[PDB]
């Protein structure tokens, strides 16, 4: 290109050093560094503009990131064999073929079609694959699209919570609707709101975290247009993401962890319960009630 | 999901077609059913889809004796939907007894569209309390829906008759709806037409076409009632999951409304935060605490200030929530709407749960008291004779309201962890 | 339903090009679909007794599904992809690879070579229907080979060459 | 191969006209019978080869009280065909009768063509059904070529004559020749006149000029029926491998008509496809589910999105078909035509077999039990009670279309495998 015009240039520097019979570190950085800055901006101009970087990073959160929830509430909905065991001989193939059929009903039917579904119970599976342009890409790598599925597991698990929590509140539709029964085997102290407010707030956190992290990339790669300096802030936007959305082990995971566990066992048993009444449901909810209070003391032990 | 929206009543058809054509505006759509070749969003949150750019509203009008219902007739946003589901005394037991023998041509219509819907989420009811001829007919075709579907839900969007005075069976008639809002009904909003009266001789010094203008109001709320649901959002993006976090139980479920500007003829989200607070700009008119409010946000998007913000309406202490609970004024972000040309780029909206409506409640009881022990306003028609001979069944219905009345001042008290 | 070998005669500069073997693939395709054209047209030629009526609507269908498929979707989409390539063919050598690249396509999609004995048995007995309900003009007995060899055509068509779900809706 | 088109009656007469001029108009041929030296088609599938360039169309014209015939006539459309084949009340027994003499002439003209045609695969007929001359003396003719001819195919195209209302008798034409439909014929393309009207209304605001532009929807239908024959396809080059599929017995063989514009003053094979499943966009007006379904599209070639489209109108689940079978809507496509100017260069057509028209048949059924009944629309001539002193086959007509309602509806049933 733009090398190759000033290609003599750059020998007769090369050429004026082996010329002169002193030689100095200081004035070959030079010679270096000046190369350095127009070869890197080369690549950048290409990069963000033929091959749409912007665009493709805004799909990028989207759909692996978690930024549509559409797809990613019904696709669970739609998908309860991952109730089971899988085989990984039959669920392997027969995810991407149910979720490729569930966005055809509405909304992206065709386009994009480049992604494909992982198998990584079936909970703890379900990854993602996303193929991009390999040439004209190559800050994507797959440790990349790693670091990326980590968080699209955890994105995944607090969505997965919050459908089980609106879901159990069936209450609302059928049993109170109608019906008023009678107390001290109908309410179970009304928990319920209360686990729900312990994931909502760590969604709606998550969100501040998500939305400010994608703003200050969106406006740090307008104003770096050489190459290896986009490669910075693009391993301190993941590595901030990790952190923050405190994916990384700490006793705050470890207490995030055990509230997760606690709140799908609650769900599961009002989920099979039917009609209520204490079915030995209750020796569970003492256990239930005194676990949570007690999970709940250690996130205020680091207050100061 | 998708949604029905069923409008009855004069008033509730005005509404019903406001926002059918306000969304008309909103999406780049013709008002004849035809999607723009100039346009990202989704224009199927109630639409079905025909051929021709045709997304066809998903919505049934019903009329009783039609006044206003030709007027809306004959537009040209009568050219979008309209499947043909035309069909035809100013009492509840009027539109009780109406809707009482015809219930099943309209059901089918109902059924219809309902096999016609292949994702269902939630039927919308375009409801006026004390509007005559809707009275009666709603709250007997919300007993039907409600007999019929257990696996759906029903937000109500109806008004509260209050204009500061003749109609003397008014709080009859709303006392009996009230009481089938109460029970057959899973989502109420509520607004004052006395409080949009205030607004609107705020905003201007009208007094004769106070109408058109209360529609520019409703419409901007209803619009930011479901913008989260027709723009690509994160949470929020169905009825349900808007709806859990504001009712705690389904004896309070009435909810609040909110916008931000009062003269619709850089400031941060905490500034319409903070007086989305006020009680001067909430749309609807011992102490009285919000049990949860979620406010919701489309405009300017600080990406940190939000947090910063939260912070500050914390420290500010106006507003101080329900004691036996973890009550929190939420917050949601969305997008502002394209397509159509727009004044104050930032609006906001709140919901909430608020004791203060049983105060209006009260008052209704306390004039349906007086008029009731005064036995000259029940205007005795054949209708109330048929429907009941001895006429307690509106006595039955004060009775329930006040048990709701002790319900509500019990859940204003710091200790509600006893029934009742 | 067998038999019939019909020639060409190609001027030597383009016999030099197009192989001997690839008039004998010709062929093979030709007979493949002379069996279709068979069992269509015999089941075309008909004009108690309405339990015939059922069976002829549960295999006249089932015969055009498959006619449908093999016809488009393999004979003329790789066609209609063939004169496209050619004529962006600049070489010599290039002409006649991406015309064996042509054959060794669709003389897999219609199964010629690779399993002969495992797929195209089912294909070869559904036909002996064709034959049976042709002749009659006992009935139950016919149903009896149709829905075991259906059944037995399904439980092989369930495994996944990834293409072979195009066809697995019936 | 080769068909000899039959037209005759006033309506039957010009659709062969406007057909054939309309072929005339789609081959590069004059209309004088000279084939364009400027012109890869075929244009010999119903054409006698003369030598001046000159294909002669193969149709035979019968009249009978001739009125529009004469303007028929004086035409240059007149000298493309016209082997010197014309040969001169209102009711059915006045054509049935009319015919019964003057039989072996026209059948001697037909003779002429048949040896003169060493091809042949049918006979269409070009019908109106209560058309008066063209009642009885069609039906008359189709049972003489039915009687002659064990070997050949016959498809009529006819008109339901339903215009929402003066002629009494027309029930009475209309049973009877539906009597000799079942029975006489091999296949049956209806369309609704009312329908046509409908669509007429759409697409204009006429009323009085309904004719000729039922005469271009009808063209469009009638050449798009012939496409894949006169065109160089691979399926459906004949009348019967068209036929076929589409009845799976012969009481079901009556075949529905679809044009995919309303208004004929990049979209997919899918939006044609679905919505040519939709009832507005059919020309012909519990549940009636298709028997099967075979659609046709001329227009642009989309290689792959054919099956991407079929796997599409599976998963929207618009139509479900018989249950007793496995019914198809099934897919073919063909060469859109040259050597005319054309708007709308996708179009396509549907021939389906559905449960439906059998409320039209019981419609004209409890009409002639009503006018039966009241005994003063038989209109009692000459005609008449020379055909049938008792009128005891009107009745047997009437009870073996019941029969046929009878079958319809127990092919509606997911049960038909045992007989009735």
């Amino acid at each position: 290109s733009i090398l190759k015009n000033q290609e003599d240039t750059f020998a007769a520097e090369l050429h004026r050093l082996k010329q002169q019979p002193l030689f100095s570190l200081v004035d070959f950085e030079q010679v270096v560094d000046r190369i350095r800055s127009t070869v890197a901006e080369h690549l950048w101009k290409l990069m963000v503009e033929e091959s749409d970087l912007l665009g493709q990073l805004k799909i990028i959160k989207d759909f692996y990131l978690l930024g549509r929830g559409e797809l990613f509430q019904a696709f669970i909905d739609t998908a309860q064999h991952m109730l089971k065991t899988p085989p990984t001989a039959v669920t392997e193939h027969d995810v991407n073929v149910a979720f490729q059929q569930s966005a055809h009903k509405v909304l992206l039917d065709d386009d994009n079609l480049l992604p494909l579904l992982h198998l990584t119970s079936g909970w703890a599976a379900l990854g993602l694959s996303y193929k991009v342009q390999w040439p004209l890409h190559i800050l994507f790598t797959p440790a990349v699209l790693e670091k990326y599925n980590v968080v699209f597991k955890y994105l995944l698990s607090v969505r997965r919570v919050q459908a089980e929590l609106q879901h159990c509140w069936a209450l609302q539709m059928q049993r109170k609707h109608l019906k008023s029964n009678q107390t001290d085997a109908i309410k179970w102290r009304l928990r319920n709101h209360m686990a729900f407010l312990v994931d909502n707030l760590q969604y709606y956190l998550q969100v501040d975290v998500l939305e400010s992290q994608f703003s200050q990339l969106l406006h740090q790669i307008n104003s770096t247009r050489d190459f290896e300096s986009i490669r910075l802030a693009h391993d301190h936007f993941l590595s901030n993401l990790l952190a923050q959305s405190f994916i990384l082990l700490k006793p705050v995971f470890h207490c995030l962890n055990e509230i997760l566990d606690l709140c799908h066992s609650f769900c599961s048993l009002v989920s099979q319960n039917l009609g209520p009444l204490d079915e030995r449901g209750a020796a569970q909810l003492s256990i239930l009630v005194k676990g949570f209070s007690r999970q709940s003391s250690l996130l205020f032990k680091i207050l100061s | 999901r998708e949604i029905i929206t069923l409008q009855l009543g004069q008033c509730g058809n005005q509404i019903g077609f406001e926002f059918w054509k306000q969304l008309c505006a909103e999406h780049g759509i013709s008002p004849e059913g035809i999607v723009e070749e100039f346009a990202t969003d989704r224009k199927d949150v109630f639409f079905y889809q025909a051929d021709d750019e045709h997304y066809i509203p998903r919505a049934v009008l019903l009329d009783l004796e039609p006044r206003v219902i030709h007027s809306i007739l004959n537009s040209p946003y009568a050219k979008l939907y309209n499947p043909e589901n035309i069909y035809l005394g100013n009492n509840w037991a009027s539109g009780f007894s109406q809707g009482e023998k015809i219930h099943e041509d309209i059901f089918d219509i109902i059924d219809r569209e309902a096999d016609g819907s292949d994702s269902l989420e939630g039927f919308v009811l375009c409801h006026s309390i004390a509007g005559g001829t809707g009275s009666g007919l709603g709250s007997y075709l919300l007993e039907r829906l409600n007999d019929r579907y257990p696996k759906k839900l029903v937000q109500t969007y109806s008004v509260f008759p209050n204009q500061d005075e003749d109609v003397v069976v008014q709080p009859y008639n709303s006392l009996l709806t009230l009481k089938r809002l109460t029970q057959n009904a899973d989502c109420v909003v509520v607004l004052d037409n006395t409080a949009l009266n205030r607004i609107a001789t705020d905003r201007l010094h009208i007094q004769n076409p106070s109408f058109s203008q209360i529609n520019q109001l409703v419409s901007t709320i209803m619009s930011a009632s479901t913008t989260t649901l027709r723009y690509p959002g994160y949470m929020n993006n169905d009825l349900i999951g808007l709806i859990a976090s504001l009712i705690p139980t389904p004896r309070l479920h009435f909810l609040m409304t909110g916008y931000t500007p009062l003269t619709t003829d850089k400031t941060t989200v905490l500034d319409v935060m903070r007086r989305l607070l006020q009680p001067k700009n909430v749309m609807v008119s011992t102490n009285h605490c919000y049990i949860a409010i979620l406010n919701i946000i489309q405009g300017e998007v600080d990406p940190t200030q939000v947090h910063k913000s939260l912070q500050r309406i914390r420290e500010r202490k106006l507003a101080n929530f329900i004691p036996w609970g973890p009550a929190s004024i939420q917050v949601a972000l969305s997008r502002k709407s394209p397509y159509l040309p727009s004044a104050h780029r930032v609006s906001g909206l709140m919901m909430a749960n608020h004791t203060s409506i049983s105060s209006l409640f009260e008052r209704t009881c306390r004039q349906y008291d007086k008029l009731r022990k005064r036995e000259a306003f029940l205007e005795q028609f054949r209708k109330e004779d048929m429907f009941k001979d001895n006429f307690d069944e509106m006595d039955t219905s004060r009775e329930i309201v006040q048990q709701l009345i002790d319900e509500y001042h019990a859940a204003t008290r710091p200790d509600y962890i006893s029934w009742g | 339903l067998d038999g019939l070998t019909l020639s060409y005669k190609v001027p030597w500069p383009v016999d030099i090009v197009i192989s001997l073997e690839c008039q004998k693939i010709y062929n093979q395709v030709f007979l493949l679909l002379l069996q279709i054209k068979w069992a269509k047209y015999s089941l075309d030629v008909l004009l108690q007794i309405h339990r015939m009526f059922l069976l002829r609507v549960k295999l006249m269908h089932f015969v055009n599904s498959l006619h449908n498929y093999i016809m488009t979707r393999i004979l003329h989409s790789t066609g209609l992809e063939f004169q496209h390539q050619v004529e962006e063919a600049k070489d010599l050598d290039q002409l006649i690879k991406i015309h064996y690249r042509y054959l060794s396509t669709i003389h897999d999609r219609c199964l010629l070579r690779e399993k002969v004995s495992f797929v195209k048995e089912a294909i070869m007995k559904v036909l002996n229907l064709a034959l049976m309900f042709a002749d009659g003009w006992s009935i139950e007995k016919m149903e009896s080979d149709f829905k075991n060899c259906h059944m037995f055509l399904v439980t092989i068509l369930n495994k996944a060459f990834p293409h072979l779900e195009s066809l697995a809706l019936s």
